[PDB]
């Protein structure tokens, strides 16, 4: 029976109005190992220069990817959102800078005919700190704006490298978003609209405690406790630990449901433009008060919403 | 490399 992800985005229903058939989406994240249920193929190694993207040493990529397109199978409840999609795996990030080997990863899986590209990517400097990413942005203007690719971000997770953001201020107007507050920034979440950054909630359908907050956060989904599938096509639900088995969680696992809802739009609405989909992705999720904020973006996705509600299509741009 | 994800029965 279903991961909680899956009747929680009712992803069944969804599937009724499409399957991602003729969208490929590529997997900018540690690699994946295939298999008959995650059937990725080789879309480049960018850490080791040999090496093609399918290994995944990392434990994630793989998971990320599953949750994107998983198939099926007769004797589990475990689909991801877009299980008809091709899976192209480019590894860009292991643990086992990297802004620079991102600029090349994007423009190559758009290259690729990537029509979807999930990052779990989110590098965090301090707001005080000189950023220079001329060629991260041209990489992702050349992807959204030349190749009509949607690109999918994660809002990142809390951690030693990376802290928190403070609320907006609520006594200036024209800080709506709180520029003025923040502390860490986030990249390539601070991309968002361009791109949409996906931040993490809860099954109680609350933010996630370790879900980076910002002006740039666009939309949020399940990103805790979750199910996906290993490196042998096989449910799985934690990665061994120290004290004990540790739960799947993460906003990069969160973006990963919303590139597969992407791909989904994809194949439906075959006409629309990367901000069309977002548009269709944000304008159909469940709003929070001030139907914005940094935590959640536009608000927790609705695939069946998505994929039946008729909105005036924003800009093409 | 990490040790492989696994799968926790209910």
């Amino acid at each position: 029976d279903r991961p909680w992800a899956n009747d929680y985005l009712r992803i069944q229903e969804a599937q009724k109005f499409a399957t991602g058939a003729g969208v490929t989406v590529a997997v900018i994240d540690t690699g994946v190992n295939g298999s008959p249920r995650v059937p990725a193929e080789p879309g480049g190694d960018f850490v080791d220069a040999a090496g093609n993207g399918m290994s995944d040493c990392d434990a994630h990529g793989t998971m990320t990817a599953a949750i994107i397109g998983g198939r099926p199978s007769p004797t589990d409840g475990f689909v991801g959102m877009a299980p008809d999609v091709r899976l192209l795996s480019l590894r860009q990030t292991s643990v086992a800078g990297s802004i620079r080997s991102l600029a090349r990863s994007v423009v190559h899986a758009a290259n690729l005919g990537a029509q979807v590209i999930n990052i779990s990517e989110a590098a965090c400097y301090k707001v005080t700190r000189r950023i220079d990413e001329t060629s991260l942005g041209a990489a992702i203007n050349y992807a959204v704006n030349v190749k009509g690719a949607v690109i999918v971000v994660a809002a990142g997770n809390t951690g030693q490298d990376c802290s928190q953001n403070p609320p907006p201020d609520p006594s200036v107007p024209s800080d709506p978003r709180g520029w003025r507050e923040v502390q860490t920034i986030v990249s390539p979440a601070w991309y968002d609209p361009l791109v949409l950054t996906v931040g993490s909630i809860g099954q109680n359908g609350q933010p996630s405690n370790f879900s980076m907050s910002g002006p740039w956060v666009g939309a949020a989904a399940p990103g805790e406790n979750l199910t996906s599938l290993g490196y042998d096509g096989q449910p799985v639900n934690a990665t061994p630990g120290e004290d004990g088995p540790v739960p799947l969680n993460g906003t990069s696992f969160s973006a990963a449901y919303v590139s597969g809802l992407a791909a989904l739009v994809k194949q439906r609405f075959p006409d629309l433009t990367p901000a069309q989909i977002i548009n269709r992705i944000t304008a159909t999720a469940r709003h929070p008060g001030g139907g914005v904020d940094n935590y959640v973006g536009a608000g927790v996705i609705d695939p069946v919403a998505a994929l039946t509600w008729e909105i005036p299509d924003g800009p093409e741009k | 490399e990490v040790p492989p994800p696994v799968y926790i029965p209910p």
